[PDB]
């Protein structure tokens, strides 16, 4: 392991000492038994990359393409243009958007849902390559992603549930509290009484 | 046609994969299917409830026009 | 020969690709490992007229053999997402 | 051995094993050996957050009230409640909790696991340890005492504790009746011991 | 080794005796864990260089040129790029600014992060030693880095204690006190007594 996520604690005997991300991390003891345990190392890699890439998109277009990460790009539709995107309009209309979204992840979803194999699911490789494919560059690698989501994923709450309490987007929130680090915090708020 | 769902093969699929429940449904597909009081006792159970589900909706929801004006019905 | 005859046209379509497209694999699998029965036999053999199941309809010359009633099955989903985006006009 | 009543008991469990052990467990909360353990340092660390604190509300009103001389701003102890400047009672609170649970945390893991609250690669630098069970040492004993007084030692922190725990209690019963601050509450009675006694007011008073 | 810190004897057992430059001090008892000195081996000498280079970069800025420390950004915090080093200002802006000292020594620090040995990473030699006075002895050398060193960082120390008291940076400071030498103290000006 590369490390415990609470000094003091011993290894939890059911993970096996060689996983992406092994921290001995497992409060709840969810998996127990190994065979279970799998599904969710294979799911823990995906929520993560949606997630990663779901970031940027959040603080992007609040810095950059100017909009929130919930209100502007979904209202902005409805009552108003059809698209902005990178401060552009493209013809698509909103009905027949969605429609073309089933077609698609439905064929890239379900395409990778038919495997035999958990492992060549989780690393595809194949056309998907042009990077390290060898011994430890490969293992190391594998642990960067893996470490990266999780971050990147326990992001995506502090989006959301800021959100809902200053209102203001991600950036905006940010900026607010790296001017004045006190009396900016999350500590004052409707979040902590 | 062949085409739909097997009952006893949803069920026997249910076994959570802890053992929290153990066999979890299996051959409850038999028991159910032999077994009249088994299905006597939902039948009366699911209707029962459904009776009195009736009676909290029916007075405070009148769909029948001009009661709650005579009261006693 | 327009919209309301062109896009339940064009969204049937859809869905029908899917099902040949990919679930043709899964539907395929599924049906393989469920099958009815009871007291562990199925329901032919048990006495019940009824309830033999029913192969001799179903057949076809399809590259995969994608039959008549996976048509109806998926056909009827591709009439589903055809009365929801006419019928709605809900929030565009 | 010292009792705390020299006729009573010496309970079975209770041995005079730890330091500061007179032979005082009424309710008999420590019985099983687990938990005695857990209790021992549940008196230090009251034991000594007693010690450390009541000289926070002795000397600062003691000053003032001897003198002129650097007069305590927020005046008695619990008149230090205000006077908060310059960052927000919301925020320097959950300043505290967070900066306080990460050390304290580490106290209890150590408690749960002896050895080593953190071996030498987690928790990047710091770990310098040198623990013994029951007392850190290590960091936390700079000079470098237990140089052989260790049981006295002992004893002398327990027994101070023991008595700045018990007298905390007083500062906080004293002024949540007379009103006064400690030297008041002292020389007022010093002044007249009758007259200025308790039970003439309030508490007992009802009689 | 040379001789101890404080005349009271008991020199540490846990130490490399060879070590550059050990008094024998340890008040704490910080690396009796062996694996642990192995660390602090270096993060000691890493430190100080960086106190090494910056005390005379600290003590040239409040001499010769203008500004001590803390006056360097935030006259150029209005100012930006308008610094002078010798020269004038090659145009830079504050975040464009931190984009270079971050990557160009994340790698800096990256390519030595990784380094098989401990003894390998801190004294590499080679393409950092040009001179060659490594010699056939380093070892006087290497005890002589660090006296330099451990003096570096302990200075260091004196111009942010002065500075975050009400005493201002050390040059003038410097002359202040050899100024009036009574009435220049910590004590005085300084409030570091708090009597
Ligand atoms: C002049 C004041 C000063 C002092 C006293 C120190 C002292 C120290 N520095 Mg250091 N440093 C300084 C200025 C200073 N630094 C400056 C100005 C910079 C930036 C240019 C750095 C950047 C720096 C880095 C990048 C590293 C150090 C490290 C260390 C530690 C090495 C000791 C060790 O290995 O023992 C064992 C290790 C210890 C840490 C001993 C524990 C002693 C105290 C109690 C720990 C305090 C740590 C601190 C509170 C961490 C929180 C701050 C941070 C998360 C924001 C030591 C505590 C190393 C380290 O691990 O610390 C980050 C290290 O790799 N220094
Ligand atoms: C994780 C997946 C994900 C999803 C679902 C979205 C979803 C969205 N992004 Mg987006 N984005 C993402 C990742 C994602 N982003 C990443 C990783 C980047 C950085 C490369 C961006 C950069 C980005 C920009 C620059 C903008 C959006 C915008 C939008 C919105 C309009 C969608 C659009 O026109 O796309 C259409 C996409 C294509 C035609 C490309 C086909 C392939 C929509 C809510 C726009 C917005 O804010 O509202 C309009 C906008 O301007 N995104
Ligand atoms: C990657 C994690 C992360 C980071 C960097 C931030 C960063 C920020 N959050 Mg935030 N947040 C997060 C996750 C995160 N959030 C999540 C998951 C939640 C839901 C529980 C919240 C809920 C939250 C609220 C309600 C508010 C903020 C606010 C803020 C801003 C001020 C800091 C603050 O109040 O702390 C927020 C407190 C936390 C994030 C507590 C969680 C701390 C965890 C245990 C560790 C976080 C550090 C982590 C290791 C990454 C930092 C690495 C370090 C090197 C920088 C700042 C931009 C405030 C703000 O901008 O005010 C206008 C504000 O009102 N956040
Ligand atoms: C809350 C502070 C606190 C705590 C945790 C302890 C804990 C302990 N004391 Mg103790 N003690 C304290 C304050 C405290 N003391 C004070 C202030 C005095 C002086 C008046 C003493 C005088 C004293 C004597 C004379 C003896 C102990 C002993 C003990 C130990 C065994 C008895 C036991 O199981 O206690 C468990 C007690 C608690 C968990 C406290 C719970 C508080 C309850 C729930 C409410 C009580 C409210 C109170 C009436 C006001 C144990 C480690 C005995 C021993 O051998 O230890 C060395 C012993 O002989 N103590
Ligand atoms: C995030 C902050 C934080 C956290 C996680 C802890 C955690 C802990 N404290 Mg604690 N403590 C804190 C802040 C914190 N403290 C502060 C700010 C103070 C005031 C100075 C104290 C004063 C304190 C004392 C005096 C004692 C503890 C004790 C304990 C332990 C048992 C707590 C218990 O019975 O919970 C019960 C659950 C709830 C209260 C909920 C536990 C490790 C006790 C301990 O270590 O006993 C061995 C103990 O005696 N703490
Ligand atoms: C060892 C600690 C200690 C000491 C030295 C004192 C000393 C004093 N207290 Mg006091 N007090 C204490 C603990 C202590 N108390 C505790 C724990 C409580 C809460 C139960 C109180 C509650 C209390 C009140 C309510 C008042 C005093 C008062 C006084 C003063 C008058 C004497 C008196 O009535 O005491 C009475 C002492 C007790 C009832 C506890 C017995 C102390 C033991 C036997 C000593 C060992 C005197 C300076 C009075 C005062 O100054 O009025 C102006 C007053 O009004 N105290
Ligand atoms: C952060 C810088 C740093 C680091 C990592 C070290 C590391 C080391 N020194 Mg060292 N040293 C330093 C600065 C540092 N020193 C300075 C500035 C001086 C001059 C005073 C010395 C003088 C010195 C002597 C004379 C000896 C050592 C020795 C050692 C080794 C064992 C001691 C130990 O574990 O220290 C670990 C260090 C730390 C954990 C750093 C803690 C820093 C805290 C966080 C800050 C405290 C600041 C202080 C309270 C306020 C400033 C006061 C002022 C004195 C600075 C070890 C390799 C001994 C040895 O074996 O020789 C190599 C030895 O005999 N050092
Ligand atoms: C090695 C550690 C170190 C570090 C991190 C710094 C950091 C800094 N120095 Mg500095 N300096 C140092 C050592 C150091 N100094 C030494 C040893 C000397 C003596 C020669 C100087 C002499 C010096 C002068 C004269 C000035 C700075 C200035 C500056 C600031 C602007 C950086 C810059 O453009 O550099 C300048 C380097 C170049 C332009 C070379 C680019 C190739 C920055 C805070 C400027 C400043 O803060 O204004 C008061 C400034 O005017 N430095
Ligand atoms: C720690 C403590 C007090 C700590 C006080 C602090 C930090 C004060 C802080 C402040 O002042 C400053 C610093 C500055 C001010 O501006 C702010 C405040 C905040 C006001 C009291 C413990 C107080 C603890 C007390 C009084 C415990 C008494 C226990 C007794 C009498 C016996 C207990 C038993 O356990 C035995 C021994 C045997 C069992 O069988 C029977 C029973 C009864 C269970
Ligand atoms: C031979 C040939 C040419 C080239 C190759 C190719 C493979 C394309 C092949 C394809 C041939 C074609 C075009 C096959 C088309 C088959 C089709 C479209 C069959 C139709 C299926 C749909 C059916 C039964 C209807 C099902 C149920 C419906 C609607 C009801 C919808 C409903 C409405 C909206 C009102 C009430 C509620 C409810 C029930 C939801």
């Amino acid at each position: 392991r590369p490390g415990n996520w609470l000094p003091g604690s011993e290894a939890p005997s059911y993970l096996p000492e060689d996983l992406p991300g092994n921290y001995g991390y497992d409060p709840l003891g969810i998996s127990e038994n190994p065979a279970n345990m799998e599904r969710m190392i294979e799911c823990e890699v995906m929520n993560g990359r949606w997630a990663m890439l779901a970031v940027p998109g959040m603080l992007a277009q609040e810095a950059l393409g100017f909009g929130n990460w919930h209100d502007a790009p979904s209202w902005v539709y409805e009552g108003g243009s059809p698209t902005w995107f990178g401060a552009g309009m493209p013809i698509t209309d909103i009905k027949l958007l969605a429609v073309i979204e089933l077609v698609l992840m439905g064929g890239a979803e379900a395409m990778r849902a038919s495997e035999p194999d958990m492992e060549k699911r989780v690393y595809p490789g194949g056309a998907f390559d042009p990077a390290g494919f060898s011994k430890g560059n490969l293992a190391e690698l594998k642990l960067k992603e893996i470490k990266n989501a999780r971050l990147a994923m326990f992001a995506f709450v502090g989006f959301v549930l800021q959100y809902y309490a200053t209102g203001k987007g991600p950036v905006q929130c940010w900026t607010e509290h790296i001017a004045d680090p006190l009396g900016a915090n999350f500590a004052t708020n409707g979040t902590s009484l | 046609f062949g085409i739909g769902h097997s009952m006893k093969e949803i069920l026997d699929m249910h076994t959570p994969p802890s053992g929290n429940l153990g066999a979890g449904h299996q051959n409850l597909f038999d028991t159910i299917n032999n077994s009249l009081h088994f299905q006597l006792g939902l039948a009366l159970a699911s209707a029962g409830t459904i009776c009195s589900m009736v009676a909290q909706h029916m007075y405070s929801l009148p769909a029948y026009a001009f009661i709650a004006s005579d009261f006693t019905t | 020969e327009l919209s309301p005859s062109l896009v339940i046209s064009l969204s049937t379509g859809l869905s029908l690709f899917l099902g040949r497209f990919v679930f043709f694999n899964f539907q395929r699998e599924n049906v393989a490992k469920q099958v009815p029965e009871q007291n562990g036999l199925t329901h032919f053999e048990a006495g019940d007229t009824r309830a033999k199941e029913y192969v001799s309809l179903l057949k076809s010359n399809d590259p995969v053999g994608f039959n008549i009633v996976d048509v109806l099955a998926w056909g009827s989903i591709g009439h589903i997402v055809a009365y929801y985006i006419l019928a709605t006009t809900s929030n565009g | 051995r010292p009792i705390w009543l020299p006729g009573a008991d010496v309970p079975e469990w209770l041995d005079g094993t730890i330091p500061g052990d007179f032979g005082y467990d009424p309710l008999k909360l420590g019985k099983d050996p687990e938990t005695l353990k857990w209790y021992v340092q549940a008196e230090l660390v009251h034991g000594r957050f007693a010690m450390m604190g009541l000289v926070g509300m002795l000397v600062p009103e003691l000053l003032t009230n001897a003198g002129i001389g650097l007069p305590a701003k927020g005046t008695e102890w619990f008149n230090a409640g205000a006077a908060p400047m310059f960052a927000p009672t919301g925020v320097l609170f959950a300043m505290q909790f967070l900066l306080m649970g990460w050390a304290e945390i580490r106290r209890y893991q150590d408690f749960k696991n002896p050895g080593s609250v953190n071996v030498d690669p987690i928790f990047g630098g710091k770990l310098p340890d040198g623990n013994i069970p029951g007392y850190p040492g290590g960091i936390f004993d700079p000079f470098g005492f237990a140089k052989g007084d260790v049981d006295s030692l002992k004893l002398k922190e327990v027994k101070n504790g023991r008595l700045a725990m018990f007298a905390t209690l007083g500062f906080y019963c004293q002024a949540v009746v007379t009103g006064k601050g400690p030297i008041a509450c002292w020389t007022s009675h010093l002044a007249d011991p009758w007259a200025n006694n308790v039970w003439s007011i309030e508490l007992a008073k009802v009689i």
